[PDB]
């Protein structure tokens, strides 16, 4: 029984949606079983490695706080009075003991403190970052999409076969629709391995599309996925934050 | 300008810890969770720079704002002299003007 | 103390109004066009050249003005999406006659922008929409 | 390994301890329970009737209206008699 | 199309090890170290210059500053008080029509405006609402119940010659910013409150019915619909015997900020539901 | 580090926590209210709004207290509750 | 669950590659015989799903998931058959590329 999975939204008439296997995770021969369709503008937009760069250095940088602070020579303990007469006494002239020139002197300008290095980017571009780490996964043949992410037992081993047997490459990254829906045969498998990553569709990022060499999607992820992402090429500006009631918006 | 003579012993650094495997991996929590959290949520350090970025002064001002009541007195001391200090050469010293 | 209220649903029909979209609704079909503000839907098939200028998502076409230093004037036409060298020579051949010399242009084959030197915006709009995009 | 459970905003309401000396005020004013009321009514358990002004908030606000807001009678005779009077 | 995505089969991997931001979007940052950039580090000589002492901006060495030597004239005298009205175009509300933002089957008000986004209001920036201009009234081909603050004559005279409905109401800031967002108004808890009366400086502009004012005589509308009418040269519409008269006749309270909702209400959104009072008194505060 | 409970509410602490717990409840809810005390030095105004001379608009205004010192005498006598200004 | 041994991926287009593409469309379609049987668009999903998964069985030889929007039609389909395929990298073509007498090159891994 083949399964065959169509565009859920309005495709435009100058693009053709873009066709990709459908894989399962039960049998190692089995790499296709299904034939799906992608939107163009998620799995086949343009590929722009600077808005990558601009996500991933963003992912990187918007939870960074240094915890680094140094004394300053109005902090440091003593150095309350001069050394020494300023004439008459042939050496330099100080003022405090905790001078940055002395030893045990202050740091002149140092790290001041918790420093918080964050900055939102504009939410269209980090959809369009997504939609881009998708899309170069497309192109590289790094990208997989599977049905329900089922296994027959909960060996790590076994799925280590498996890709090493499709050579899916080092590191895998497996997306499922609900954290609470993930099987368990899948979930045991894959909590004991470091390059095999089992996260839901929430927790989808270009910093780990990236870090991993192959992406797995099953059908719902990637409806989910092409939901989420096709909905702001076409949206108003938010009056209020989006949590908010509106006409049409959850 | 002496160096030392031994091999310092080579860190075995994993880059497939659980840390650098779940590294920012709700990163995208509001775009694909249908807006109930923003990305301010997932950072933990202290209460006054949660989601909140400035220079020394500004970052001063808002540490004595905020947790200012909680801070011991040579702390709070030391704050209240950055600060003026901060005040000073920000407004008064610098060349551009 | 607290006063008696009455509990209705009747009246909450009247607040479905006042809750704005989240999303940008398509434009009403038109028995004639232009429509009176001047606006005018794409071409049902998509002509044959070897570029496409994808519609802005208020339905107007990526034509825009832009200055710099105060006195650099330019035209960026955006959202292309083919051949973007081919559109720069038809661009470039049609504002030849307008200038007498061959207009300064600049590509960006990685973003996909046409950057034309000077306030050529409608006449660009006017071709594109005669051109059927 | 497996991902960490998302972190999701609950949509119980909320309500912090009155008793605890170190809870913020703002979430003990009444224009929180009103707000946890507009947020989710039934499962707020707030009584609808508090929403309203009482007796002695309405006797204000009807003062402050009278003494800061003239009537339409009283401010269109003032603007006749200013008018007689520049003619 | 992309033929960017044919060539990156040929290229290696997408990863971290391989990134790098657009070419000028990153100017370096430079210190003062080395031969060129050290010895003064690009501060001069001694003075104050080099010594970070300068004067305030506005000072000029001792000499009586431009900045004060001006005299005092009122130009912001008062800036925090007049009233201000967003401007929009007759133009612009033909292309919001078209375009399908607004519908004209209903009756346009600030809310619709609001959430179409043709006009954006700053209720805090001392905006009072939206004014009608006549910058597209040649090529206004719509009809509608506008309901503005402020309406130019001209504008007036478009909207009733293709057979809509001009009225000015009054807003004052409170039920202004309700009206502009009323979903944070509906989640803040509180019971809709009553519109005040416009001032004494603006009640002849609302109650003259040359300016379609709503606390203006109604059996006045009619005569100055026909002096505008004879005054542009335009057959006044049969408005009466239209086939949506009811929308076009439909009309807020004084006292009333929303359509259909009154003074008192409670909208509890989460539950779909409305809360009524009453009580005497709560009755007879919210209806005077 | 950071006191988990601010240096204001010290008191009120130790004033919940000991023997001062124990107090009878009357005392303890009287000690706790603060009702402020009469204007004696100062003439306060009447509305909580005024109209402003120079600026013609209306303005909340409200009533600050001016601090008074009382010296050691005052409590082995009845001044009417003013003080040292 | 036995771990079958990991295909090399080396795909040498064999000379009966007309007339195995000819009996796979005419088992996929099951209609007539058009004069022009190569001009045939694979529109319809499940046809062509069907016929490129008995092409992979037969030939050992999957098309890639980048490539399937470029399977248009039999012509397209021919086109990417009739290419090889090496797994082998530079060093081993370099190697197995007749190198000179005074050229020595060992693998060191
Ligand atoms: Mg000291
Ligand atoms: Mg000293
Ligand atoms: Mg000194
Ligand atoms: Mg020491
Ligand atoms: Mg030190
Ligand atoms: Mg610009
Ligand atoms: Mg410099
Ligand atoms: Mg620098
Ligand atoms: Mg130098
Ligand atoms: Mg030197
Ligand atoms: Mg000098
Ligand atoms: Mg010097
Ligand atoms: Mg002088
Ligand atoms: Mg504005």
């Amino acid at each position: 029984p083949p399964v065959l999975r169509k565009c859920e939204l309005p495709v435009p008439a100058h693009r053709r949606p873009v066709q990709a296997w459908i894989e399962s995770l039960r049998g190692y021969e089995q790499e296709r079983v299904g034939l799906t369709e992608l939107h163009p503008d998620v799995f086949s937009t343009a590929p722009r490695l600077d808005i990558l760069h601009q996500v991933a250095i963003w992912q990187k940088n918007f939870k960074r706080i240094s915890y680094a602070k140094t004394k300053t020579r109005a902090e440091v303990r003593g150095g309350g009075r001069k050394p020494w007469v300023q004439k008459g006494s042939g050496r330099a002239r100080h003022g405090s003991i905790r001078s940055p020139i002395w030893r045990g002197g202050g740091v002149a300008h140092g790290p001041r403190g918790p420093t918080s290095y964050y900055y939102m980017l504009p939410m269209k571009v980090r959809v369009q970052g997504l939609k881009v780490a998708l899309t170069v996964k497309l192109a590289q043949d790094d990208l997989h999409i599977v049905d329900s992410l089922e296994l027959p037992t909960a060996d790590p081993q076994y799925l280590i076969e498996l890709a090493r047997y499709r050579r899916w490459g080092d590191s895998v990254l497996l997306v499922d629709l609900e954290h609470e829906d993930m099987p368990q045969n899948v979930v045991a498998a894959t909590s004991g391995l470091k390059t095999f990553n089992l996260v839901p569709a929430v927790g989808l990022n270009v910093h780990s599309m990236l870090k991993h060499q192959t992406l797995v999607l099953t059908l719902p992820t990637v409806a989910f996925l092409e939901e989420k992402l096709l909905w702001h090429n076409s949206r108003y500006t938010p009056l209020y934050p989006f949590r908010l009631p509106y006409c049409d918006f959850p | 300008f002496h160096v030392r003579v031994t091999l310092p012993p080579r860190k075995v650094v994993d880059r497939w810890n659980e840390k650098r495997a779940m590294f920012g991996v709700y990163d995208n929590i509001g775009i694909l969770g249908n807006f109930e959290k923003h990305p301010k949520e997932l950072i933990k350090g202290p209460i006054w720079l949660r989601g909140w970025k400035g220079n020394e002064l500004q970052r001063c001002i808002r540490k004595k704002r905020m947790v200012g009541n909680r801070m011991f007195i040579d702390d709070l001391h030391n704050l209240n002299k950055r600060i003026s200090y901060l005040y000073k050469h920000f407004n008064r010293h610098g060349k551009y003007r | 103390e607290y006063p008696s209220f009455v509990e209705s649903v009747d009246e909450y029909h009247f607040v479905e109004r006042l809750l704005p979209p989240a999303s940008i609704p398509r434009p009403p079909k038109h028995e004639h066009y232009p429509t009176p503000s001047g606006w005018q839907p794409p071409r049902d098939p998509a002509p044959s050249l070897p570029y496409f200028v994808r519609r802005s998502r208020m339905h107007n076409i990526p034509v825009y003005r832009d200055i710099t230093h105060g006195n650099r004037q330019m035209t960026v036409i955006r959202k292309v999406e083919g051949d973007i060298w081919a559109l720069q020579k038809d661009v470039e051949d049609f504002l030849s006659p307008l200038l007498g010399k061959t207009p300064v242009t600049q590509v960006n084959e990685v973003t996909g922008t046409l950057r034309v030197k000077g306030y050529f915006d409608q006449q660009l709009k006017a071709w594109l929409l005669e051109k059927g995009f | 390994y497996r991902a960490r459970p998302p972190p999701r905003r609950s949509q119980e309401p909320r309500w912090p301890d009155p008793d605890d000396p170190l809870t913020p005020r703002w979430q003990l004013s009444p224009r929180y329970a009103a707000k946890q009321f507009a947020r989710h009514g039934a499962a707020s358990g707030v009584a609808a009737g508090s929403l309203w002004p009482s007796q002695e908030q309405l006797r204000e606000l009807e003062a402050e209206e009278r003494e800061w807001y003239p009537s339409l009678a009283a401010m269109q005779e003032s603007l006749r008699v200013q008018q007689l009077a520049e003619e | 199309g992309p033929r960017a995505l044919d060539l990156l089969r040929a290229l290696p991997r997408v990863s971290l090890a391989n990134l790098k931001p657009n070419p000028g979007s990153r100017k370096p940052e430079r210190r003062p170290r080395g031969r060129r950039r050290g010895r003064k580090c690009g501060r001069g000589h001694k003075g104050e210059r080099q010594r970070g002492t300068r004067p305030r901006l506005g000072f000029e060495g001792g000499q009586t500053p431009f900045y004060l030597r001006i005299p005092k004239y009122g130009f912001n005298e008062g800036h925090s008080f007049r009233h201000q009205y967003q401007p929009l175009s007759l133009n612009r509300l033909q292309y919001l029509i078209d375009l399908g933002r607004v519908d004209p089957t209903q009756p346009i008000d600030l809310t619709q405006l609001v959430n179409g986004r043709g006009v954006t209001i700053q209720p805090s920036k001392r905006d009072y609402g939206v004014q009608l201009v006549e910058e597209g009234a040649d090529t206004f081909k719509a009809k509608v119940n506008i309901e503005v603050q402020m309406a130019s004559e001209l504008a007036i005279a478009a909207i009733e010659k293709n057979g809509g409905v001009v009225t000015t109401a009054f807003y004052d800031p409170r039920s202004l910013e309700i009206l502009c967002k009323p979903v944070p108004f509906f989640l803040r808890g509180q019971p809709i409150p009553k519109r005040m009366l416009p001032p004494e400086a603006l009640v002849p502009y609302y109650t003259d019915a040359k300016n379609r004012g709503y606390l203006a005589d109604p059996a006045r509308f009619p005569e100055a619909r026909l002096e505008l009418a004879r005054k542009y040269g335009y057959v006044l519409p049969d408005i009466t015997k239209d086939e949506l008269f009811k929308m076009l006749s439909t009309r807020k309270d004084p006292r009333q900020i929303f359509f259909g909702l009154a003074p008192g209400w409670v909208v509890n959104m989460a539950d779909k539901k409305i809360l009524k009072p009453t009580d005497e008194n709560l009755l007879k505060y919210y209806s005077s | 580090p950071l006191h988990k409970v601010p240096v204001g509410l010290w008191k009120q602490l130790r004033l919940w926590e000991g023997i001062y717990s124990r107090l009878p409840r009357h005392y303890l809810r009287s000690l706790e209210e603060a009702r402020t005390p009469t204007p004696v030095h100062y003439r306060p105004h009447g509305a909580k709004f005024k109209i402003n001379p120079k600026n013609w608009q209306r303005e909340r205004v409200e009533d600050v207290p001016i601090p008074v010192h009382y010296p050691p005498e005052s409590q082995l006598g009845l001044w009417g509750g003013e003080g040292w200004v | 669950l036995v771990c079958p041994p990991i295909q090399s991926r080396t795909y040498i287009p064999p000379e009966d590659l007309q007339s195995r593409l000819e009996s796979h469309v005419k088992e996929v379609f099951g209609s007539s015989v058009p004069s022009n049987w190569q001009d045939i668009s694979l529109e319809d999903v499940h046809l062509k799903f069907s016929f490129l998964a008995r092409l992979a069985n037969d030939l050992r030889h999957a098309v890639p998931n980048s490539r399937l929007h470029q399977m248009c039609r039999v012509r397209d389909v021919l086109d990417f058959y009739n290419v090889p395929v090496q797994d082998r990298s530079k060093f081993d073509e370099l190697i197995a590329s007749n190198l000179p007498h005074n050229l020595k090159i060992t693998w060191g891994y």
